[PDB]
């Protein structure tokens, strides 16, 4: 439908609303936000799916988190994200979980664990987490999904993957072989050419190789992860306040270019919320009291 | 009343007659059942458990808890019926005979109101009275079980809870899984000591206290195809059943059960 | 009038008599049903939804909206009837005795004219008088439903809409899929607030506003097979019936959370002072049967104290650990000790034999077989052990012998806390403690260098980077390199291993006591830095266990108290 | 070795209920 | 239990119509040991097809009459039961279940019945399926309380495929392994049966025939077991002597073995 005045402004705010969860990754957001602006401006290709992305990049910089920030934007929760964990598909015959069993075999009545997720919700963000860890012909079953926009069920129902936003988060340690100035994206792009079959790469709308999370983005990532433990997990009449030296200490400990934001998340459960969980069980600081976090050293 | 007697067995009347063996232990499990049975809506527990851990024995503990009055007042004077689903399918050649027999059961339960309808082998309910064009007994009970106007205890093996109650995800909602766990060995000794008089009376042998302590530790250590509150009774029986055999009293001891277990797995114990 | 009474429940009369529970929220769908019911040609809303999301509550919310006057003037004063198809089949014996009785129903709806049927369980409609290619209750209604002279609300589980309604797609045309979605956490609080009167009255116990905020949040994150507007009511009633059981007061956050602790097994209740001392004494209670390994005992105690304080991530497991180190130092002893702290037994530990996954294709043991393969009736050897026990310690014993494609099934296990099995059922690993013991010796390097725990921690950390992908070690919370057992730690492991041998002798009605000269001799003959605590285990087997096993059979040591004394030393 | 088992589920051989022809 | 779906093996043993059972006296004691239990008193006879599993029970049914009972098996009638004969004639609903609830009603009323069901691989799936009502769902509540004494008979593979793969059926039937008999045990079987075969064929079977029938059957026949492939040789040789008419020896059982196996002379 033609958009509400609120929904028009939100969808032009779509970059800056997806940046409330995604710190950095600016061209990753404004590649997946333009795909939703195409669908809602009435410029969706009625044969092709709404978006088809390979979110390639380093492990932990927000590949799955952008697919969850997209699913929260379009639905209100990231539990509406259809996440097909492609590490489960290790051989050729688990492709019968995408579209179900053929006739004459058990599991024919249940008809697929991806097709039936989209018959109910045809407007969906369909996440294929760790698509590199699938077999070489799991994703060959998605070569009509990404141009013709439909996947024929084992029971015999073409299901519309046209109004879906398909996301293939591929996962692509320090420096590579040989002499090179500086120190990358073309290494990730051409590894997709060697791993993925270039029938599959032509059907992807945008291949987005993600950035290293910079130190100026880890400082902003500290504020996001402290906002997890406070307010959702400190609804004990407890308030968590961090001094600006304390968030600087977490950023200096959680910052390694090659991983990003999971060493920060392991730092917070090593400096902050395991020392804090010892203070709650001992009731050094307990329910009904504001916690401040001074810098330790 | 008379309708329920021809389609099932009253376990409360069987507990008045002393036909149900004593259930020593399972106090926290029957308390969980009576907690689920005292709900307003979906007051339907399922004793899920490993095969042989005493799933149908917990309900036998409930049937003799009603007679003893150890239940709460919301479950006082309840008549606990093991619903024989084969008795309902029996004589249902024609269309609508099974669905008549099941609605005649439920009309008597709404009339009396003091009926807890224990359905042993609840996985057999999905497909009970299912014919070419029939209504299965699941879909007749699903409005009853959801509103809490039918108190029904189920008892299902964990293997048989995947294949027939989790493959009917609507029916899994109508029940509450009460996990009847495999008990510890010290709990099983108290089970065996409580069942001492039932197997003293049938095998005509005195069974000593060390024999109960052995047959729980010997079964747990040396038998793996069964579960504790059964493979321990199994060693008590073939102890005492051999003494009825070879004598055509002699106490059952540690030596009398170890020679059963030696002739059981082939393990010299 | 009374034709519909003997085959259906008058649901509008149930709302006048107040027999229907108050349907608070899901009124954007009651108006959606009335938009479908006020249509012309096909005015038959099927309420599809996950089992328990309040599909049949919307119509109960509709039948209340009839008599409240919330209904518009196109459905004003329409008696709704929940038609029992089982009651239509019952009382039939002969041919036509179903099809006559269904035409008696539709003759009355034509006559009375303000009837809205509610076929609860609309999948029951196909095959209700005969097979699908014959005259049944579906084939009679299909000329009536497409004309629009019969208004019939359906309600079907989404899993049973694709299996029975979509299987014969002529009936699917006559109905409009009115998608009844699962409530949010914020929405099912106010569902519980309207239902509070009906469950405070039945259980005669008050229900705190906090307890329904609790029963919405605790049912969302700690139940992963049911749906919210039903699994939250389960926590309210079972705590409501727990309070009226013990009093034969009120219902708190703790009263809800101890129901969920007895329903899942997950300890989500507020810890009592006697128990939370043991949580602070977790290291000292883990050290009762592990010796040394202090950085690992701290690391798995931090993961459980973070879990009991409620500071763990709700979308991740309780702890993800790799226990790397030399063999025998307590990689698996600790994972059993952690499973005895949390449960009491070490067979509650989910030991995954990960060395027998050396084939590149045994990953189907972890999530079952896909559809079209036997092993579909079994959901898997890992998913079905956590579908039963969500709070677990899942030990992956000796991970470095498996293929790289077994690790990849466990990636989303660690980050998302999910593992969808082959038959389509995601299983929460969000409450498990995932232990990955890795066995990754000679007391030199290869070549010329200046150099236990020194040049072994940085050695095995680089052997995990080499064997694993850096995405797996990214998802693991803590990697703990384990110490080689020192001499003063083997002396205390004599005390642990003899006390099982003496524990084997308590069943023989005796006890074994060792001298300080003899415990030293077992420790001097049981010390090996590169194989630790198994050469101590073999030394006690070679010098204590079998020599006492002979002296039992000589009748030399019967049930008298044997003290094992040193031969000679120093 | 990687030879797949092909479950091959049969169609349901099930019972049939009856409409009956009424007689005196 | 009616004589429609089986027959009374103790009433046959009282009239002496059952085969004399020489040997298997240790296996009958193990069946009596399982039948004398208060709960789970259900001995399944695990043995290869035709090793004498009914001959255990035919000797057990004689031991009811001979008085070798443990006083809990005293005056117990033993009706055999073809489980597949209850299956036969079921195309409509409640055909199998009515005839199974009738024969279990006639055990509670009568009160001394010991069913011998053969083919317990047929027990799993006697009806439509396990979620449907089969005989592996009707018998199971009474097989755990000892209110129903059923003596089973599987092979070993049928026990592995159908009972050991069935949860909650391993615990209700207690295994009694009827082994494959040796060559001297098989001769002693034939020495006891010869008063039946010499009185039915009206021939005389010599002692040299049976020492050959227990040796040549193991030597030449491998698709079928001994306590049947040796009984058969002195059975058909008595019939071939009745047909050609009298004395059976190791030459009369000789050409009987040459009839089947691909031996020209
Ligand atoms: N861009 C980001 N914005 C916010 N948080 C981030 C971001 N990147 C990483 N994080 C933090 O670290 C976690 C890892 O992010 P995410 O789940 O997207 O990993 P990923 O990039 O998919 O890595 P992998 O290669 O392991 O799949 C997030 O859940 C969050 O806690
Ligand atoms: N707590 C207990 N007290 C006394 N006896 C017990 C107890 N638990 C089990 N038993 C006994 O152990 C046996 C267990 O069999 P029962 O049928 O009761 O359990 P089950 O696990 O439901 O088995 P099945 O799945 O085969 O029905 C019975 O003899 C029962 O009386
Ligand atoms: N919006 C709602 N407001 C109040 N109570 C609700 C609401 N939705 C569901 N319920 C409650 O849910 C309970 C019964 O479950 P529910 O009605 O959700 O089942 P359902 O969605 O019809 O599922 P199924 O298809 O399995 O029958 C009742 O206590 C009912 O009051
Ligand atoms: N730290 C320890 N504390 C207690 N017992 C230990 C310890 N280390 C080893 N043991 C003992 O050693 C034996 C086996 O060690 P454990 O089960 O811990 O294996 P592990 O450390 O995983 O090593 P691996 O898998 O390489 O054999 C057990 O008897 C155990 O009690
Ligand atoms: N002691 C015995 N042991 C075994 N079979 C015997 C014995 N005595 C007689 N038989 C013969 O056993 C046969 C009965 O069938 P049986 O061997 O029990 O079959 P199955 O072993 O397949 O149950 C008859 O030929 C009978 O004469
Ligand atoms: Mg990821
Ligand atoms: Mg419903």
């Amino acid at each position: 439908f033609k958009l509400t005045e609120a929904e028009t402004t939100r969808l032009l705010r779509m970059e800056e609303e997806l940046h409330k969860r995604i710190i950095g990754q600016e061209d990753a957001v404004k590649a997946v936000s333009k795909a939703i602006r195409r669908t809602r401006a009435g410029l969706k290709d009625p044969k092709r799916p709404s978006g088809s992305f390979i979110f390639a990049g380093p492990s932990g910089v927000g590949k799955t988190e952008l697919s969850k920030a997209l699913a929260n934007f379009l639905f209100g929760d990231d539990d509406a994200l259809i996440q097909i964990d492609m590490g489960e598909f290790h051989d050729r015959f688990t492709a019968s979980r995408l579209f179900g069993a053929p006739p004459g075999y058990v599991g024919y009545e249940e008809g697929g664990q991806l097709t039936e997720k989209v018959r109910r919700k045809p407007f969906s963000v369909v996440l294929f987490d760790a698509i590199e860890k699938a077999h070489q012909e799991i994703y060959n079953s998605l070569l009509q999904v990404l141009e013709d926009g439909r996947l024929t069920d084992g029971q015999g129902r073409t299901v519309d993957f046209k109004n879906t936003v398909l996301i293939f988060t591929s996962n692509l340690k320090p420096v590579g072989l040989g002499f090179s100035k500086g120190g990358m994206k073309q290494k990730v792009n051409d590894e997709l050419k060697k791993h993925f079959r270039p029938e599959f790469l032509n059907r992807i709308d945008d291949i987005i190789v993600f950035h290293q999370l910079t130190r100026e983005e880890i400082i902003r990532m500290v504020d996001l992860m402290i906002s997890r433990v406070a307010g959702q997990l400190k609804s004990k009449d407890m308030a968590l306040v961090l001094t600006d030296a304390a968030k600087a200490l977490l950023a200096k400990r959680g910052f390694d270019p090659v991983l990003g934001a999971r060493p920060l998340r392991r730092t917070i459960q090593r400096e902050i919320e395991d020392q804090l969980s010892e203070k709650i069980l001992f009731e050094e600081v307990g329910p009904g009291q504001v916690v401040t976090v001074d810098v330790d050293n | 009343s008379l309708v329920l007697d021809q389609f099932g067995r009253n376990l409360t009347a069987a507990a008045m007659e002393g036909k149900l063996d004593p259930v020593i232990g399972r106090e926290k499990e029957i308390e969980r059942v009576m907690q689920v049975l005292s709900r307003r809506t979906k007051n339907n527990p399922v004793l899920i458990g490993e095969p042989g851990v005493g799933k149908t024995a917990v309900v036998e503990g409930l049937a003799q808890a009603i007679v003893h009055g150890e239940v709460p007042e919301t479950l006082k004077d309840k008549q606990l019926y093991t619903l024989d689903l084969g008795s309902l399918v029996a004589g249902s050649r024609y269309r609508g005979d099974f669905e008549e027999r099941l609605k005649k059961v439920l009309k008597e339960i709404n009339t009396r109101g003091d009926i807890i309808l224990f359905i042993d082998a609840l996985h057999t309910l999905v497909g009970a009275g299912a014919a070419e064009g029939a209504i299965d007994a699941a879909s007749i009970l699903k409005p009853k079980l959801a509103r809490g106007e039918l108190q029904t205890i189920g008892a299902t093996t964990l293997d048989e809870y995947r294949k027939y109650i989790e493959k009917d995800a609507a029916l899994e909602r109508r029940f509450q899984p009460v996990q009847v766990g495999e008990p510890t060995v010290e709990h099983t000794i108290e089970i065996l000591k409580g069942l001492r008089d039932r197997y003293e009376a049938h095998h005509r042998v005195s069974i000593t206290d060390a024999a109960m302590v052995a047959a729980a530790t010997l079964a747990d250590r040396y038998i793996n195809d069964r579960f504790l509150p059964d493979k321990a009774i199994d060693l008590i029986d073939e102890a005492g059943a051999r003494m009825r055999i070879r004598r055509m009293v002699a106490e059952v001891d540690d030596e009398q059960i170890a020679e059963v277990l030696g002739n059981w797995t082939g393990i010299p114990v | 009038s009374l034709v519909l009474d003997q085959f259906g429940r008058n649901l509008t009369a149930a709302a006048m008599e107040g027999k229907l529970d108050p349907v608070i929220g899901r009124e954007k769908e009651i108006e959606r049903v009335m938009q479908v019911l006020s249509r012309r040609t096909k005015n038959n809303p099927v309420l599809i939804g996950e089992p328990g999301v309040g599909k049949t509550a919307v119509v109960e919310g509709l039948a209340q909206a009839i008599v409240h006057g919330e209904v518009p003037e196109t459905l004003k004063d329409k008696q709704l009837y929940t038609l029992d198809l089982g009651s239509l089949v019952a009382g039939s014996r002969y041919r036509g005795d179903f099809e006559e009785r269904l035409k008696k129903v539709l003759k009355e709806i034509n006559t009375r004219g303000d009837i809205i049927l509610f076929i609860d369980a609309l999948h029951t409609l196909v095959g209700a008088g005969a097979a699908e290619g014959a005259i049944d209750a579906a084939s009679i209604l299909k000329p009536k439903l497409a004309r629009g002279e019969l208004q019939t609300i359906g309600a079907t589980t989404l899993d049973e809409y694709r299996k029975y309604i979509e299987k014969d797609a002529a009936l699917e045309r006559r109905f409009q899929p009115v998608q009844v979605g699962e409530p949010t956490v914020e929405h099912t609080i106010e569902i519980l607030k309207g239902l509070r009167d009906r469950y405070e009255a039945h259980h005669r116990v008050s229900i705190t506003d906090a307890a329904m905020v609790a029963a919405a949040t605790l049912a969302d994150r700690y139940i992963n097979d049911r749906f919210l507007p039903d699994k939250a009511i389960d926590l309210i009633d079972e705590a409501g019936a727990r309070m009226r059981i013990r009093r034969m007061a009120e219902v708190d956050d703790e009263q809800i959370a101890e129901v969920l602790g007895n329903w899942t097994g997950i300890p989500v209740f507020k810890l009592t002072e006697a128990e939370t001392t043991r949580l602070l004494r977790m290291e000292e209670e883990l050290h009762k049967r592990i010796i040394g390994q202090e950085d690992a005992v701290k690391a798995v105690s931090k993961a459980i104290r973070r879990t009991r304080a409620g500071l763990k991530d709700p979308k991740r497991p309780s702890g993800s650990f790799i226990f790397a180190g030399p063999s025998g130092v307590g990689k698996t002893e600790l994972s059993k000790a952690l499973a005895n702290f949390l449960f009491g037994d070490d067979d509650a530990l989910i030991q995954i034999d990960m060395g027998e996954f050396h084939d590149r294709f045994t990953a189907s043991r972890l999530f079952g077989a896909p559809p079209g393969y036997v092993g579909y009736e079994e959901g898997g050897q890992l998913t079905e052990k956590v579908r039963r026990k969500p709070f677990s310690v899942v030990l992956f014993d000796a991970i470095e012998k498996a293929h790289q494609e077994i690790y990849n099934s466990l990636l989303q296990v660690l980050e998302d806390g999910r593992l969808t099995d082959g038959q389509g059922r995601t299983v929460d690993f969000k409450n498990t403690v995932l232990i990955f013991t890795s066995n990754l010796s000679k007391p030199v390097g290869l070549g010329f260098s200046k150099g236990d725990y020194e040049r072994m921690k940085q050695k095995v950390n680089d052997e995990l980077k080499k064997h694993f992908r850096p995405e797996f070690l990214n998802r693991i919370d803590d990697i703990i390199v384990f110490h080689q057992l020192t001499r003063e730690e083997i002396i205390r492991m004599v005390d642990l291993m003899i006390s099982r041998v003496a524990g084997q002798l308590k069943s023989k009605d005796m006890a074994l006591v060792l001298t300080d000269a003899a415990k030293a001799l077992l420790a001097k003959r049981g010390f090996d830095p590169v194989l630790g605590a198994r050469p101590l285990r073999r030394t006690i087997q070679r010098e204590i266990e079998d020599q006492l096993s002979e002296k039992i059979l000589f009748e030399e040591v019967g049930p008298g108290q044997v003290v094992t004394v040193d031969v000679d030393n120093w | 070795m990687k030879v797949l088992i092909l479950a091959c589920l049969v169609a349901l051989a099930l019972a049939r209920e009856l409409e009956e022809l009424n007689v005196p």
